[PDB]
């Protein structure tokens, strides 16, 4: 009867650890996505510094 | 005869011990675990829920 919900407990487990794997890249790469956002304003700082 | 009842009683009785046996080695450690299933079910709708 235990045995059971050992059963789905091993279930949503690993599908809970399916879970944050991946968040955990996501929040790498929505991470990535903040150092090339900003390397790149600047090298837009060119850009802008030449047309002043 | 009375070779007899020496052995009978004493294999009835050897049995007897067996009965023993088993009454020393009675159930906590399997009341325990309910309570722990249960326990880590509920962990788990935490890590679920976060």
């Amino acid at each position: 009867e235990n045995g059971e919900k050992i059963t789905s407990l091993h279930r949503e487990v690993e599908k809970v650890k399916l879970d944050q794997k991946r968040l955990d890249q996501e929040l790498d790469f929505i991470l990535s996505q903040q150092k090339e956002l900003e390397d790149l304003l600047s090298p837009l700082e060119e850009l802008v510094k030449e047309q002043s | 005869i009375c070779q007899d009842v020496e052995n009978l009683q004493k294999f009835v009785k050897e049995q007897k011990q067996v009965q023993e046996e088993i009454s020393r080695m009675s159930s906590k450690a399997m009341l325990k675990v309910q309570e722990d299933i249960k326990a880590l079910k509920q962990l788990l709708s935490l890590a679920a829920n976060g």
